[PDB]
């Protein structure tokens, strides 16, 4: 994340780091105890897949992280890679061991289409994550969050060159400086209902990141919610 | 009254029932609070909900 | 405005004061030397207007200030009043003298149709006024500017009973606090593009000032931008 | 390169010509840069502009 | 079964009420017929009919 | 009508013909005993109109006909012909006598706006009059009725340079020889719904009658259906 | 077919049959002398494909014909029969020995997107194939075409509890009798301009054939058009 | 005199120029007639075409 303020623990329980071959290379959000829904592109790989909860600063010890292996990966079946790299860029990981709730190992909450829609459309989201702070920069240590507001979809279509589908949407800021970036792909865009957070989207790509002229890509969560429940049911 | 208007009072979810009438709902892990409109936690961790102190 | 921060001198150029048998009951925005652009539901009156440019505190002088006369005033065509007070809210004055151009008194940009529409998509503009600092509150004496986010057509419709025509937009804030109030209506709402400002709205009305869950509404001004070209016609 | 990405890189106003060729302008007051994509003021007090030292 | 398809079945008119059922209605000079679905005359020359032989 | 075919008696009993300085100039729909429903643009005139209900052949007598005078005209509020001809083209007759209701003196059925846009956009409705059976050419004698399909917007603006507006819809045929044509404005566009007819629309303007890539514009009766319930209330 | 007409010989030049374990299964249209499109569902099949071309009665000899062996098919990389029979229907067959073009095999004109959905919105398209003349009927002896309209999304939607994607579009008529069939599938819907035909859909699906208050379900062409061009191009 | 009118007369293709100008194109297998809107075809077979007599 360019340009935002470090999180203070606990201030999104639902975050979680994927760490492979490189820590901190994609976020997550916590769907349920077993599951984490995440961007595809970020595990359209072969090396195993780390997830951490509870997380704060990633190289210090909060005594409130629960770290998981996944054990099956379910990008959604209309994402492919040598088509397009982020259309229905979304995923879910299979924990192994089911992940215990409490104040810093929270779900997020995850509304019908409609309601999603409609939450995203209040506007104004938050994205958090561990991603680089400025364009080709470092990672954070201490989880880093953004309001973001949405935009006009034929603005962002103007925006840029790449196709932007009706599976994503764009928010951010013309003036740059402010975004999510690399490393932050996976996590959350979420909107805050009276004190609840629903998930709205997932922080998906852009180009460089916190240019001017230039918006944050997400995915457009409403679309794959009845996915989400499907798959990720326990019970 | 509908839930076309303000979500009819409905705190999350609302759904038109017959005559001007409406019922609210809320999401996994909460219940409808005594007003019929709020949602209040229902179980220990609520989804998106910040419970650490801030 | 509620919740904004005072304007420096000639931050606003454009903005005009309206008085009548209430200073600052209204706003407007310089068109050219002649011609002032406001919201007809401001000049639905028999009692006399002043308009003043290059004003900056309304009971302070600055030097830099020109009173001028109302000769005419154009309600655009479709406004009807005995239907509905704020529908194709947008008017024009014409001015018995000429205002003499300077860096206090500059009249604000007007692009075609499409532009203004592009411009208000950017999402973000900026309102201002000497209206009340709170709901049912005192007028400000320096003016007042705020910055405030589009938003979503149908969040809007959903956040009032009363009728959002496709003759208005909604700017603002959920949380309450932000807003356009009395005394703004007929002032400008401006989409800066590279250092140049445009007219994108004309601020027309709202419930109570600064409520969560409402929005400021705003005349789309896009829909009559030819209008606003053809009767300020100087040469 | 087209006036449907990046407003053909003009600063005000965008159009399309033949050939994947655009054309820029600027609004009254203000006319094309020396780049033909830039607006610079025309008059001494264009609109929309900010002359006064903030 | 809804309105959101083939009407929820109402010759006419369509209302969702709560739990997945619908109340259908016909327009003035009309009436809902037994099957709860049709509209059928409720007055002698009911709008937009045609009644002389053709 | 130009290319349409000759009604059965009561085949269209809302149908009435308005007659003036000129007769069936336009037409019109009995919306109760006492109120026709017709274009505003045929009654912008001081001229004394007639209505003729149970009418079939304009120089026959059937013995099923209804001649009233009419003692008050209402022009939507909106409808305003020194800016625009054509929009917002309806306006309300009251009759000075009730019509006596019967099998060839019916009246339309007239749903809210939802159901009358629903019926619309089944996408096949029956426009009658007395109008010019071709281009430039003499009135039918017997009432004429015509099938036509309802256009896509895009399409119909694509037609023609005049502004089509949102009160307005299209209906009939690319080829030509077939369309509603002068005399037949003021009349229904009706739309069948289990046997039950709907009014749909008020046929309104068009360029040549029937001309090959060109269509008949039509007042969208959805925008007025309210309107019209609540001017013509009889208890 | 259901309610067609038979076609003259060279009437639709571009229709082709497809041959399997049985006779007449689908249809296709001649892209160029090596390639045809149809309906992916048609082909998601590992018995052999016949194409024949030139073809008007599929029991009779006109002199006329072409029967070409399938060496390759492209099913559209969205298509996902494991997910929906129908969505994204459309796939590419090569020919092992290029056509000869005759005035009797003839290509079907393929416009870019914009203009091919130009050309679906004119609203009228003509269906063609030796499908079942009714519902759960034989197949027809001599090729059949129907004249169809196109009809409004929101009608087709409410007409149906499955699913109509964007990728589809309806057309035919409410009241029943007229409608493609089984068999018919992978055949064109075209738009002729001005004498010259444009493919404007593939005949995807429905369910019981011209049936009332049902539509024939149709592949949007023009979402599919640049990669007809990409994967046909023989130069 | 434009594309958004009547395809600016072109048969076919239309293609806004500067200045309310157009340029009419066609299909593959067609060439832009002498009154530089109508399409002809420019091949044996032209796509689309009814050649055969009717
Ligand atoms: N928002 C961005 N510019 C961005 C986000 C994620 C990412 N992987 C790259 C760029
Ligand atoms: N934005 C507002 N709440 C508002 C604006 C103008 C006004 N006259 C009243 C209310
Ligand atoms: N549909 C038409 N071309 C038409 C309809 C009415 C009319 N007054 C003139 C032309
Ligand atoms: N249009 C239809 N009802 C239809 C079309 C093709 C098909 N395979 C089945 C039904
Ligand atoms: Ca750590
Ligand atoms: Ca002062
Ligand atoms: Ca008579
Ligand atoms: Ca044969
Ligand atoms: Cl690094
Ligand atoms: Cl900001
Ligand atoms: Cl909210
Ligand atoms: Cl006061
Ligand atoms: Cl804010
Ligand atoms: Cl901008
Ligand atoms: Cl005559
Ligand atoms: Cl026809
Ligand atoms: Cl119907
Ligand atoms: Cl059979
Ligand atoms: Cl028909
Ligand atoms: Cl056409
Ligand atoms: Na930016
Ligand atoms: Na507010
Ligand atoms: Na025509
Ligand atoms: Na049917």
């Amino acid at each position: 994340v360019v340009g935002g303020e470090d999180a203070k623990p606990g201030q999104f329980p639902w975050q979680v780091v994927l760490n492979g071959k490189v820590d901190a290379f994609c976020g997550g959000s916590i769907v349920n105890e077993k599951w984490i829904v995440t961007a595809a592109h970020c595990v359209e790989t072969g090396v195993k897949i780390t997830v951490v909860a509870g997380e704060h600063n990633i190289e210090e010890t909060e005594h409130t992280e629960q770290k998981r292996n996944v054990i099956r990966i379910i990008p959604h079946h209309n994402y492919n890679a040598a088509i397009n790299k982020y259309n229905h860029d979304i995923a879910l990981l299979e924990l192994d061991e089911p992940l215990v709730l409490n104040s810093y190992v929270t779900p997020i909450c995850i509304a019908d289409k409609e309601y999603t829609n409609i939450f995203l459309k209040f506007g104004s989201g938050y994205v958090s994550g561990w991603g680089r702070v400025f364009h080709k920069g470092r990672s954070a240590l201490v989880l880093q969050y953004l309001r973001v507001p949405l935009v006009d979809r034929a603005t962002c279509l103007r925006s840029t060159k790449f196709t932007i589908y009706n599976n994503m949407f764009c928010a951010g800021f013309h003036e740059g400086g402010r975004d999510s970036c690399q490393g932050d792909s996976g996590g959350p865009h979420v909107t805050e209902v009276e004190g609840t957070s629903f998930l709205t989207g997932i922080i998906s790509w852009g180009e460089e990141c916190a240019m001017k002229g230039k918006y944050g890509i997400y995915t457009k969560v409403s679309r794959y919610v009845n996915w989400i429940k499907e798959k990720t049911k326990l019970t | 009254m509908t839930c076309n208007i303000k979500n009819g009072r409905c705190e999350q979810f609302c759904k038109n029932s017959a005559d001007n009438k409406v019922v609210c709902s809320c999401t996994e892990g909460y219940r409808l609070a005594e007003n019929q409109k709020s949602c209040e936690p229902a179980v220990p961790f609520p989804c998106g909900r910040v419970s650490v102190s801030q």
